[PDB]
């Protein structure tokens, strides 16, 4: 506090020391389970390690990566920074500014981009033109590789959404793993490892089904580290903007009335947004289109199948109309 | 109860849920993006 | 306790600097930021202020706007083929003074 | 004990320092259009200019 000198009142405001706390927990149980009959084990399986155990461990490893990706992608981001595909760098300078304004430390920062974001970076004329970027040995042109921008090295992952990028500090996300113990009653099990995480392995024969059941598991927990006020500042998400959508294949004709065709929608960046679109049919009697993009034309005629995609920047939905001739 | 009975509710699970520190996230596949869950916005506890 | 007093003193200084009787404000165009700083240098030279001991402290958003500027981003427009405004997000000198970043002052000033 | 002073000219003008501010061509409200869950529900609106500053 501060007070005026020679102030006739000599009261001083008491400063107060308030510690805070949060909590971290184990929450999930990641497992791969297999069951074999005695016939399969005797005749079908020829190498148990290569045929059963290694695919099992690889499956658990990919499941753990998906767990981490759900943590990173699902973290509370109060805003998303919109990358302009023609001018991608200002979005990343914005992300750096958002992190610094929150007094996040400049070291131990990780930037992970999706395939679409990496391609957008290489396609940007800032990196592709060798006079806007320096870089006479042009790498975004001869190698389709950007590597570093805005003070952060680019990591590429196919485990996250292609049009999403995340920049986080080391303290942003916490992971925890526990290895379950093999109980007294269980047949002595093995122990494996996925991404450096120890997994419990266990096998139990069921006389009822004349087979063996194997389980490969681990206990997991994850935390997003927010602030004292509950805000999340230690990580930033960026999303690639979309200005239009197209239905691939153009106008098409169904083989029969009973026939079905699955539509695919790509934005102007080339990202697949079919799972994020809403589909309508102008002539529902002639053709019906599912919520997942599947078109079925029950009656012969001509219909207009329309896909509407609300872009990452919000606003009016982009529309793409195609025509179907049902025979 | 009985050994063969279905597994009952864990008191540790009930307390863990009532403490409210299990991490809720967004579906990562829902379009448009979900609203941030309330647990994801809770302030740090003043005590412990 | 000591950190509380230190931050309070920095706030004291920042209130002094930001609350000064600046007669006119120089508006930075984010698309073309350098002329604003050349204007600042000009105004302070027309006042016959000594060219030494001059000290430039920019906000967070001002530093970001400098980096986002195509004057510093594009290497043809700036020289600086290493392109520290692109590979980093750093502008360290323009208009004859060195940029000092502070989070104590207003971000856009 | 502290004291602070701004050094003005003998005519009263302040010339020894210059302030610069970053132009804001437009503002936007974070989130765009929205719908309240309940009447008791409240939202703390946040406004950002084209330069990303919280205004």
């Amino acid at each position: 506090n501060r007070r005026d000198l020679r102030d006739p009142d000599r009261t001083v405001i008491a400063s107060e020391l308030v510690e805070h706390s949060f909590g971290v927990t184990l929450d999930k149980h990641v497992y791969a389970a297999l069951k074999f009959t005695d016939e399969q084990r005797t005749l079908d399986i020829r190498d148990y390690t290569k045929q059963v155990l290694m695919p099992q461990v690889s499956a658990v490893a990919y499941e753990l990566e998906d767990y981490i990706a759900e943590l990173i992608e699902g973290a509370p981001y109060e805003e998303t920074i919109l990358i302009d595909p023609a001018d991608t760098v200002p979005a990343f300078i914005t992300a750096d500014q958002r992190m610094g304004e929150a007094n996040v430390p400049t070291d131990s920062r990780r930037l992970v981009v999706g395939s679409a974001v990496a391609a957008a970076l290489a396609k940007d004329k800032q990196f592709r033109h060798a006079d806007w970027s320096g870089d006479q040995a042009n790498a975004a042109l001869r190698e389709a590789h950007v590597g570093r921008l805005a003070g952060m090295n680019v990591i590429r992952s196919n485990a996250i959404a292609p049009d999403k990028a995340y920049l986080w500090h080391r303290t942003a996300f916490i992971l925890a793993y526990r290895t379950p113990v093999v109980p007294e009653g269980a047949k002595a099990g093995a122990s494996f490892s996925a991404n450096g995480v120890a997994l419990r392995w266990l096998a139990d024969y069921d006389y009822s089904q004349l087979g063996d059941r194997t389980l490969l598991d681990v206990f997991t927990g994850r935390k997003v580290v927010t602030e004292v006020d509950g805000s999340f500042v230690r990580a930033v998400e960026l999303q690639l903007q979309a200005s239009s959508i197209t239905i691939v294949g153009g106008a098409f004709a169904l083989a029969t009335t009973t026939g079905t065709k699955q539509l695919k929608v790509r934005d102007d960046n080339g990202t697949d947004v079919t799972a994020r679109c809403t589909f309508a049919s102008s002539a529902g009697t002639k053709a019906t289109v599912s919520a997942a993009g599947l078109v079925t034309g029950v009656a012969a005629g001509t219909a207009d199948i329309t896909a509407s995609y609300v872009p990452p920047q919000g606003g009016t939905a982009k529309t793409a109309t195609v025509t179907v001739t049902v025979p | 109860g009985l050994i063969s009975d279905p597994v009952e509710v864990d008191p540790i699970q009930v307390g863990r849920d009532e403490a409210g520190w299990v991490q809720e996230l967004r579906d990562r596949e829902a379009w448009p993006k979900q609203e941030v869950p309330e647990q994801a916005k809770k302030p740090a506890k003043v005590g412990n």
